[PDB]
């Protein structure tokens, strides 16, 4: 309201970056550079 | 991530070698029920045949 210069880069910075994360790409938790190691059902198949 | 794909083989392996030797014994064991069943055959039957 009254103002639309700056809340959009309100609105970049909800992201982990300030600019979205492509569709394309995967999460972070599936990207198997997570530290945790997995389940062993996932690993075994 | 590398290292932590070493460290899963390696724990998987290890469970691997575990499994076989408990396998191990137990066919031993089973063998040797087998052996002393078989011996109990005949003087079973030579007390049935007198």
């Amino acid at each position: 309201s009254k103002h639309l210069i700056e809340d959009l880069i309100i609105e970049s910075s909800k992201f982990p970056a300030a600019q979205p994360p492509d569709p394309n790409q995967p999460a972070k938790i599936e990207t198997d550079y997570w530290p945790c190691p997995p389940s062993l059902a996932v690993v075994e198949t | 991530s590398l290292n932590r794909r070493i460290q899963l083989v390696e724990e998987e392996l290890d469970r691997a070698q575990e499994r076989l030797a408990t396998a191990l014994q137990k066919l031993e064991e089973a063998e040797k029920a087998a052996d002393e069943s078989e011996r109990g055959m005949k003087v079973i039957e030579n007390r049935a045949l007198k």
